[PDB]
C-alpha cells in the first residue's frame, strides 16, 4: 500500500542546519509531484517546498527560500528537505505529500505521511 | 499570504453547515480549489478535490463548490464524527506556490452556547522583582470551544511575545484557557495601559490594565 | 478510594520502562489484576487481564506481574504509538466493587526535560469591584507535558473551586497550562495567605500571595 | 461484530433525574454481565454499577448508591441505568461496558462503548 515515512527531525540550535528524508512505498516516486508542509503548534498549514517528479522544477514558501532546498533521488525512492540558517519561526511538524500529478502546479495533495518535528532553540 | 476563512462554525445534529473560503484574482479566479480535514494530532485528509470532486471512501453528504472568487464546502446531515478543522487551498501565481486557508473549526453542539467571562492580570510584585513582567488574560466558561486573542500596547497591536493555550474542557463542560504576554519591566511602564480582546464566534470583550 | 500510581513516566525510543500499582489486602492481594490503556479523545482498552495475560492484538513487549499487594506493568522496546494513559483496576471487598488506578500518562521523549516556571496572580482590582476574587496560578516552559498542583489556604488543603486545564503546547514545543481559584472577597480577606504548589515528575515549586 | 451503542445523554438541571440506555450487538447478552463507567474531564476512570446476566446482583459505587439503579431486558438486548436526584458532580461521560463471565466478580471489561456525556447545570 502506499506510505510516505519521514525522518530527520530533532532538537537544534539557533543558526544551525538540518536535513529531513521521506522515504515513499508502495508506488512509482518517478510519476508524482512531491512536496513539504509544516504546522506550527496550535496554527494552521503553511506550504514549504515542492518539485516536479523529472526535479526540473522547484517553488518555495515565501518564508524559507534562499535558506530551504528540495530534492529527490527516484531510484532511491526518496525526498529530501535541506534546512539551513535555522531560525525560532521554524519550530513545527513537516509533513511529506504526495500529488496526483506529475507537475508542481497545483494544491492537490492525495497522500500524506505522519510527520517528524523539528524545534529550534 | 492566506485564504480567507471564519476561524469557527457549529450545527446542530442532523442539520446542514457551509464553511466559506475567499480569494483574489491570484488564486480561486484562475485555479481549482481543494479541500481537507484533520483530526486532533493526525495528518490532514483530503476529502475535495478539482472543486467538486470526492475521493473515494468521502460520503455523499460533502459537497463543494466555486463561483468567482470564493468558495465553498457543503456538509449535510451533521454527525458526531464530523467535528474537525477544515482548510481550503489553491494555487496562486503571486506566491508561485500554494496557499492555504486559516481553518475553521466545527463543533457538532450537545448543550447551550456561552459567552466567555474574560479577566486581566497585571505583573505580580515578586515576578517584578526578578525582573519579569508577564500579563495574564483569564478566558472560561465558554462554549463551543474556539477563541481569538488580540493584544495591543496603548492602541498598536502586539505580535511579539504572546503565547495562547488549546481549550480545555473543564469539570462544567465548559471550556477555558489563557493568554499571557512576556514584557520586561520597562515596556510595562513605558505605556500608558495595555489590553486583551477575546473574540468568539464573531462577538468581542476587551479589558484594560495600567501600571499603579 | 483508589490505587496508587506515578501520575506520570516516560523513556526513551527502544527504552523499556515500567508501571507500579500499590494495593491493600482488601484487592490486590486476592483479586486479579487488569491493565488499561487511553488514548486521547477515545475510550479505554484492555491490554492485560488475569495479572499476566494478553489480549489478542498486543504485543509481546507487554508483561504484567503481581507480588504481594502490589502490580507492574512492563513495556519493552518504547514505540512512539506507546504514548497513552494507564490504569490499574481489581475487584475490591471492602468496597463491593471494582477499584481504578489514578493513571500514569507516559511519554516517549523527544527533547530535553524542563521543569516548569510558576507564577501567582492576585486578585485584580476591576474583578473585585464587581465582587469577585479568582487567583491564577500560570505554569509554563515544562516537558514532559504533565503536573499535579495543590491549593492551599494559609496552611490548610483547599479542593472546593479548583479548575486546571490540560497542558497544551506552544510555539517552543514545551508546554503550559492554567490553574484558577474562585473565591469571594470575604475568603480572601479572611485568610494570611494562599499557596499554589506545582510537581513535575516527582519534583514541587511553591508560590504564595497575601492581601495588600 | 460485538458492538455497544449508548444513548441518553443530556444537559440537566440540578436535582433532576435522567435514564441512559446500552443496546448491545454482535453477542448474546444473557451470557454477560454488564456495567458502567464513568470519567469526569481531566480525571479518572470511576466504577458507578454493575449486574449480573441473570439480573439477581448488582453493586455500586459509594458515590452513587441509594441515588442510581441498574437494570437490563435480555430479550431486547438493553441495559439501563436510572439516575436520581443529580448533582454537578455527576458531570462526566458515561461507558457501557461488557465482561467475559456471567457474574459481576471482577474488573475485566472486554468490551467498552463510545460513551454519552451527561452535564449537570
Ligand atoms: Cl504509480
Ligand atoms: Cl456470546
Ligand atoms: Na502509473
Ligand atoms: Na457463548
Amino acid at each position: 500500500q502506499v506510505q510516505l515515512v519521514e525522518s530527520g527531525g530533532a532538537a537544534v540550535q539557533t543558526g544551525g542546519s538540518l536535513r529531513l528524508s521521506c522515504v515513499a512505498s508502495g508506488f512509482d516516486l518517478s510519476n508524482h509531484a512531491m512536496a513539504w508542509v509544516r504546522q506550527s503548534p496550535g496554527k494552521g498549514l503553511e506550504y514549504i517546498s515542492g518539485i516536479n517528479n523529472g526535479g526540473t522544477t522547484t517553488t518555495y514558501g515565501d518564508s524559507v527560500k534562499d535558506r530551504f532546498t528540495i530534492s529527490r533521488d527516484n531510484a532511491k525512492s526518496t525526498v529530501y528537505l535541506q534546512m539551513n540558517r535555522l531560525e525560532a519561526d521554524d519550530t513545527a511538524v513537516y509533513y511529506c505529500v504526495k500529488s496526483s500529478y506529475s507537475d508542481i502546479v497545483s494544491a492537490r495533495f492525495d497522500s500524506w505521511g505522519k510527520g517528524t518535528q523539528v524545534t529550534v532553540s | 499570504s492566506v485564504l480567507t476563512q471564519p476561524p469557527s462554525t457549529s450545527g446542530t445534529p442532523g442539520q446542514r453547515v457551509t464553511i466559506s473560503c475567499s480569494g483574489s484574482s491570484s488564486n480561486i479566479e484562475t485555479n481549482t480549489v481543494n479541500w481537507y480535514q484533520q483530526l486532533p494530532g493526525t495528518a490532514p485528509k483530503l476529502v475535495m478535490h478539482t472543486n467538486n470532486q470526492r475521493p473515494s471512501g468521502v460520503p455523499d453528504r460533502f459537497s463543494g463548490s466555486r463561483s468567482g472568487t470564493s468558495a465553498s464546502l457543503a456538509i449535510g446531515g451533521l454527525q458526531s464524527e464530523d467535528e474537525a478543522d477544515y482548510f481550503c487551498a489553491a494555487w496562486d501565481d503571486n506566491l508561485n506556490g500554494v496557499i492555504f486557508g486559516g481553518g475553521t473549526k466545527l463543533t457538532v453542539l450537545g448543550q447551550p452556547k456561552a459567552a466567555p467571562s474574560v479577566t486581566l492580570f497585571p505583573p505580580s510584585s515578586e515576578e517584578l522583582q526578578a525582573n519579569k513582567a508577564t500579563l495574564v488574560c483569564l478566558i472560561s466558561d465558554f462554549y463551543p470551544g474556539a477563541v481569538t486573542v488580540a493584544w495591543k500596547a496603548d492602541s498598536s497591536p502586539v505580535k511579539a511575545g504572546v503565547e495562547t493555550t488549546t481549550p480545555s474542557k473543564q469539570s462544567n463542560n465548559k471550556y477555558a484557557a489563557s493568554s499571557y504576554l512576556s514584557l520586561t519591566p520597562e515596556q510595562w511602564k513605558s505605556h500608558k495601559s495595555y489590553s486583551c480582546q477575546v473574540t468568539h464566534e464573531g462577538s468581542t470583550v476587551e479589558k484594560t490594565v495600567a501600571p499603579t
